[PDB]
């Protein structure tokens, strides 16, 4: 804060501040999925018949 | 034979009836050209 040095010795000295750091690297997704040919054979839900 | 009948106006007597479901929800209408009618729905839950 500052608190109450006298006008008669010379004080203490402050560390200024400062000094944080952090690292956050990888990360990934990768959603494969498959065709399947064969299922093309039969009908789908959809595409009346 | 001498009667001399005079007639006044009459009555109307309809319904209450008003569908409030044919024209809400069922909107859309279709014929046929088949004999049975299939309802599909896929479930939508990917992973």
């Amino acid at each position: 804060m500052a608190l109450y040095v006298s006008p008669i010795v010379s004080g203490e000295v402050i560390r200024s501040r400062g000094g944080s750091t952090s690292e956050f690297t990888p990360g990934y997704v990768k959603p494969k999925h498959e065709v399947n040919p064969q299922m093309t054979l039969r009908r789908l839900p959809d595409e009346d018949p | 034979m001498y009667t001399t009948a005079q007639l006044l106006a009459a009555n109307e007597q309809k319904f209450k009836f008003d569908p409030l479901f044919l024209r809400l929800f069922f909107r859309e209408s279709y014929p046929f050209t088949t004999e049975k009618v299939y309802l599909s729905q896929i479930p939508g839950l990917v992973n």
